[PDB]
Formats: C-alpha cells, structure tokens, sequence
C-alpha cells in the first residue's frame, strides 16, 4: 500500500483482464446458449462485478485508493508533477 | 509386406491395411489364395510388397465387411447386384447365398406387389364427418367418400349419409404371407359367411 | 505421423488424427483401452508408428463424430446399418441404442403404418369453391372434392354443397409428437369429446 | 506456427491453406481465436 498502491492495483487488474479475455474465449458457448436461455449474466461482466465486490468494495483498498487519488489530484491542481497516467488508469478502472 | 502379421492389400490402387485373419476368415475365398505365398503370383506392388489386385474398391468393401464381422452390409450407393457379383467372383458360397436371398426379397418387393393394401369402409353421417376424418387413424389414407340416395331423406340429413373408403399399405409381401391352421376359426368363419 | 497427445489411428488403412480426450470421452469403448498404455497390443503399423485398427473409415466416421460431440450423423450415401455395426464392434452402448433408434425411425417412416399424412375436410359452396381451391396452402395436397345430394334449394347451391377433403404428408419423426402429460388438456379433450 | 498472413491449418490432419481475413469474415467463431497468434 505504501509502494505505489495504484500501480499494484493496476497490475493486478491487468492480470485479471488478460486472464478474463481468455476465460471468455473458452466459455463462449455458455455465454451464448445458457446465459441467453436462462436470462443470467455472462462470464465477463461476472468477472468485472466480482472484481468490484472483492477488491474495490473492500474497506482498506477502497479508502486508501480514494484518499490517495484525492491527494494526488489536489497536488496536480497545485501544479506538482505527479503521474497523470496513474490517475488515468485509476479513473478508467473506477469507470 | 510379403509376410507379416498385418497385410497391406492394394485394391484398385487403394491400400487396405487389414489383418491376416480377416482374409484367412474362410478358405473358399479368392482372397485366401491371394494371401498365400505360392507360385503363379506376379501381380503385386514390388516397391512395398503390397498385393496389387485388379478389383474395384467399391464392391470389395461390403464383401470385406463380411469377413471382418461375419455379415455383409451394402451401401446405399452400391447395388446389391454388384456385391452379389463380387461374392460370386470371390466364391464365398455362403455370402453368395445370403446376397441372393436379399436380392430375392428385394426383387419380390420391387417387381410387383411391394405391399398389399387393406381397405375399410367407414360409415359416417355428415355431421361427424370432418372430425372422424380429422381424427382418422394414423397410418391410414383417405381414398373415397360417396353419398347414398335414400328414401329416408334424399341427399342431406341422413344418418347413413356418407360411405368413406379408407386404406393403408401392408408389408407382408416382401416378408411373405403368414397363416396358421385352426378348426375353430374355420367353423366360426363358416358361421360368419352365412 | 507420431502417436502422442494427438493420436494417429489407422482405421481401414486411412489415418484419423484425433485428440486423446476425444476418444477418452467415455470408457465404454474399444478405443478407451487403446488410449491407455498397452503392452497387450501386437498388430500396429511399425512402418509409420500408427495403430492399424480394423473397421471401414466410412462407418467409423459417424462413430468418431458421436464420440467427439455425443450425437450420430447419417449421410444419404452411408448405411445406417453400417454405422450400427461399427458401433457394435467398438462397443458404445449409448451410441448403439441411438443408431438403433435412428434405424427404427427410418423404418417406421417407411413402415406398413406410416407416421405421415393428415387429412382435413374444408366445406365450401360453388361460389367460394375456386377461391379456397386456388388459395389452398403450400405443402398441402388436394385429395377429393365431393358434392352433396340435396332436397333443399334445388339447383347448384347449398350451404354444404361441396366438401373438399385435402391432406398433407407429415415429418413428425424429427419434430416429435405433442403427446405429453397435461391434465387441463385432458379435461378439455374430454369436454370436447362429448 | 503458420499465422503471419495466411493459415495452413490442419483440420483433422487435412491441410487447409486459407486466408486469415476470410476466416475473420465471421464476427466471432472458434476459428477466429486461431486467426490471431496465441500460445
């Protein structure tokens, strides 16, 4: 958490996405017939929701991310050189 | 190979990789003398040791099934006449007999009377007509409907109004007619006749 | 080719290159043991390092298709009986039953009591006759037109003056029957019956 | 490895030397995964 927490979250998410694209590639059919006929979620949004509810919606990660992002954007407002790309990454994650 | 556990035959230029025992199934077959290594053999692929036989791979297949699993099954695209030809060429007398029997049944069906239609005369008044035509039994075909003139009420409004001849086919000719004797049935038939 | 995670099998003399688990799908099979390590085996092609397995590739086709995806397939040039006996040798009882049911369907659709055909009795008078005759639906075959005798409204006119019996063949075997348990349906059928 | 522009695929051991683009013609298919180079 002290060592560029946002970048660690970025790497963990990137691993999630690289694995998850493949996982969708394997289970195309269950997405196709079972999900349609049963009116349930597919694999991909399922994995995204589980990432939301098991990492983002977890107290320490949630509040540390929020406070770090608020402080970083305030510093960037003041004109201090901080990693804008990290802010972009976090914003799209939260998007 | 010249001598091996498995044999690499060459029917019409197409290689059949089978086992010795399939060919050695019976000793009245052309293929048995083909399998043996004896004088009077000069038609073989001398580059791999395959016996190059001038026979069609089409009709050799169903015949080879006979020596591979005891039965010959013809393809939907190969005439049973062709497999009879091949069995007679290979002198598989049992196979010749079986294919002849199959051809006999097939020709008895095809030449004339493949089936022997049975016919029934339903008697329906006009009111129920459609329904008992609609609910008419599966496997039966409507053939005719005829009205009947009546002094009860000519044309419409009759309770014997319509005579409906229906029918259905019967597979008893290709299988052969069936009958068994019984004296009680005969005397009952005589009662019914009078 | 090599025999490995992907296995090269010589059926009839022709090589099928398939996947280990595809054959390992179900134990009930000849090929289950072949997938396993076997010191019991002696008739294998050492010239290319492949298992020479006896059985025609044509009837082995549908068997392999089943064993990949759990359903048989019947070509219009391939014998249902041939793939049946292919199942018999390779011993997949579920596939044996399925191909037996396929042969049953083929015979029943051609049996002495067919499943096809269904008959209706439309009713029209002369004025509307050609209308519903011409507009009559596709796939249906006209069977017979009958007039009716009449003691009411003499001359060519009556409210049931013509009955047109039509019909069409059916393809009930793939779709399946509509007979299944439903109590309200039974109640309705009884009520409409009387 | 056969994929650079054109795939020399082995469908059941049968060689099919076809174009990756017409393979990608369909929006998404089981072959479509094979169009892109993956380990």
């Amino acid at each position: 958490l002290n060592n560029n927490f946002l970048q660690t979250l970025n790497q963990a998410w990137n691993d999630h996405q690289t694995a998850m694209v493949m996982i969708r590639d394997i289970l195309m059919y269950m997405d196709r017939v079972y999900v349609q006929q049963n009116n349930v979620e597919n694999v991909y949004n399922l994995g995204l929701i589980i990432f939301r509810d098991q990492v983002v919606r977890y107290g320490c990660i949630r509040d540390h991310l929020r406070q770090t992002l608020l402080d970083m954007i305030a510093r960037e407002r003041k004109g201090e050189v901080v990693d804008r790309g990290a802010i972009r990454n976090a914003c799209q994650m939260l998007m | 190979g010249s001598v091996s556990k498995w044999v690499r035959l060459n029917v019409g230029g197409t290689y059949f990789l089978t086992t010795r025992q399939t060919l050695c199934r019976d000793p009245k077959s052309f293929l048995y003398r083909l399998c043996q290594a004896d004088p009077d053999l000069d038609s073989d692929k001398d580059e791999t040791g395959a016996y190059l036989i001038d026979r069609d791979p089409t009709y050799f297949g169903p015949v080879l099934n006979y020596l591979r699993h005891g039965k010959l099954v013809i393809n939907k695209d190969l005439a049973e006449e062709g497999v009879l030809e091949e069995a007679e060429f290979y002198n598989i007398t049992s196979l010749i007999k079986l294919v002849k029997d199959k051809i006999r049944e097939r020709d008895s069906k095809t030449s004339q009377v493949p089936v022997k239609h049975v016919y029934r005369v339903l008697q329906c008044q006009e009111e129920e007509l459609t329904q008992m035509v609609s609910t008419m039994s599966d496997g039966w075909k409507f053939e005719q409907l005829v009205s009947i003139g009546s002094s009860y009420n000519y044309g419409n409004e009759d309770q014997a109004e319509f005579l409906c001849v229906v029918s259905k086919e019967l597979h008893n000719t290709p299988y052969g007619t069936a009958s068994e004797p019984s004296e009680k049935a005969k005397i009952l038939q005589e009662r019914g006749s009078r």
